[PDB]
């Protein structure tokens, strides 16, 4: 249920992904604090992804894998704006 | 020739200073502290010419502390110089160490900051070669090549730049690595074919293909010996392959630039945390 | 020939250049030297200055 | 440590000349200048160890000034102010410092090429650098030192015929050309310098002396009479003489193609270039 959530934008931190089963399950695996789970969040407007809890991942981070990195040519540490994303309306 | 432990009793005995009711007729003790210095350096010659350098450096270090006491610095600090220098000798590195440092904040205090520098970078190479204290090392090199800088010394400081940012990129702090390599290049503008290639692999270490795009554009844009050298190329084609995040293409041109140009342990090191990044990066 | 003569032009000075690097080795030893030696010969000249001046008092 | 202002009002303290009454029973005030350039020096060192710059250059400073009304050092002190001034991006107070420590010295050509260079880099005082490096030619030409006179030199024409001085640059050009023929080593200089004072002496639309120029390089250093700088002058002449602003600029860029030019030459070159339109105007 995708109706109710925080659509506040916050700037998160590219980092290395936690472990290689997070990247397989191509999820952004976010702080219970930082979205909803399983809600489809948009990073600079044009990169959807579904947001997994993931207790490793600190309040503020974002993490990313390789493929997603290479797809918005980001590196390390690198800062990125994320959403509320809505792709029905 | 005198006993060398006889006249170390006697600098002891002559090293004790007045007190009590004796202090109220004895004169200053700086003399007493200097013919115990004398003594200490007359045993501590003989020991030398018997090759046993630690005892040497040791009774070199009794008599730099002596002067220290008789207010003669400058004295302690040539001392604490020959107690480093036969420590060295003698394979005591931790001594050796004691001793630049004693002589090292003798010559600063007295605003000798050049030999302070060159002591400091010898105390450096004593760190990272001897005792591999990488960290201390680094912080000698940095302040040698500040003091250095600050005497309108550029090629030491340049040295001793080189030598901290290669240990600083080996230590894991690519981005201070690549600072200081961008000073070098600041500094030498007018090494540099090297340096801009060094940066750009630092930068490469820390995930950064697009500093490490910048930095190959300035030097390409600002020296041209630099835009049409084989280090130019190799930093270009190892930008692009981290872009492509094609790690055998990373290797192909790595054994491409030792065919022509010898690589060494600092690139080794560098590159193969940047294929571990891609690895990682894989994962 | 021509290029075989520059190669050994360019050793040839080579050659001169390290000999000059190994000579400005010694020299900046010197120098490191000279610069001790001089640094104690302020302190002295300063010290007689002094002296001097203590024994010019004490005669007046 | 010792508190580096306290240091310094003990210092202005003791710094006060003796007057009336009591000079009759004080002795020689040189002595408590002496005590007082001690202070500010102790001051100033510490505040050279935390990087305060400004401030130990002013100490030093006040220091020199001490030791000069002792009699004495000041001018080396003076020196040292010019370095933590320059250290501390003061320029002015760096010039300072350097002008009295040449003062005192007259070393004063070495430390008046720093101050030239530090007025042609960091002030953008173009006279009084040109100024500078001419005294400190000529001082080092009274030393014999040809090599360092013949440095101040170089720097002393590149800043006049950047300045409009054409024929002031072409003089010292000649100088240069006259210190240095017969040398081995500085011959490369030599073929510049030829091209060098051509140019200068075509920036003034003055052709002739520039084909006069040419030809005396070419007779007289056989390496100038083959090397390129030689055809480009000669080209350059051919082209002011036919007034063809448009050859003058394929020659430019052919030199350009195998011996890249530096902004002397590209001002130079521009002004020449705009008066053959100044010509064309005419």
């Amino acid at each position: 249920d995708m109706t109710n959530m925080d659509t506040r934008t916050r700037h998160l931190k590219v980092s290395n992904c936690p472990n290689n089963s997070y990247a397989l399950a191509n999820v952004a695996a976010v702080s219970p604090n930082d979205f909803p789970n399983n809600i489809y969040i948009i990073i600079d407007n044009l990169f959807v992804f579904t947001t997994r809890h993931s207790n490793d991942i600190p309040p503020g981070t974002i993490g990313f894998n390789g493929n997603q990195r290479t797809w918005g040519g980001w590196s390390l540490n690198q800062d990125v704006q994320a959403k509320a994303f809505d792709l029905f309306k | 020739m005198s006993d060398p432990v006889e006249l170390l009793k006697r600098a002891e005995k002559k090293g004790v200073p007045s007190s009590g009711f004796m202090k109220l007729f004895s004169g200053s003790d700086s003399y007493k502290f200097e013919e115990a210095a004398d003594l200490c350096v007359q045993a501590a010659t003989i020991y030398r010419l018997r090759k046993e350098l630690n005892l040497a450096g040791d009774s070199f270090l009794k008599a730099a502390d002596y002067q220290k006491k008789a207010g003669n610095e400058d004295e302690a600090g040539n001392t604490y110089v020959e107690a480093y220098k036969c420590f060295k000798s003698g394979g005591n590195s931790v001594n050796a160490v004691d001793s630049l440092e004693n002589a090292i904040q003798i010559f600063t205090h007295r605003g000798q900051f050049r030999r302070g520098a060159n002591f400091k970078f010898e105390l450096g190479e004593i760190l990272e070669n001897d005792l591999h204290d990488y960290a201390k090392a680094i912080d000698c090199y940095e302040l040698a090549g500040e003091w250095y800088a600050q005497d309108q010394s550029v090629a030491l400081s340049n040295k001793c730049f080189i030598k901290c940012a290669d240990l600083k990129a080996l230590d894991g702090q690519y981005i201070e690595a690549s600072d200081i390599y961008s000073k070098l290049i600041k500094s030498s503008m007018g090494s540099l074919k090297d340096y801009f290639l060094k940066k750009g692999l630092c930068q490469l270490a820390a995930t950064d293909a697009v500093a490490a795009a910048r930095t190959l554009q300035e030097g390409q844009s600002e020296d041209p010996n630099f835009a049409d050298s084989r280090e130019s190329n190799f930093l270009k084609s190892l930008i692009d392959a981290v872009n492509e995040g094609d790690s055998e293409q990373l290797s192909e041109h790595c054994k491409e630039f030792d065919n022509f140009m010898r690589l060494d342990k600092w690139k080794i090191t560098i590159l193969n945390k940047i294929k571990e990044s891609i690895q990682q990066q894989e994962d | 020939s021509r290029t075989a003569e520059l190669q050994a032009e360019i050793d040839d000075t080579v050659g001169i250049m390290r000999d000059n690097i190994n000579k400005v080795a010694e020299r900046g030893e010197r120098l490191t030297s000279i610069e001790d030696k001089a640094d104690n010969l302020a302190v002295s000249a300063q010290g007689f200055k002094r002296g001097a001046n203590r024994v010019r008092k004490a005669m007046w």
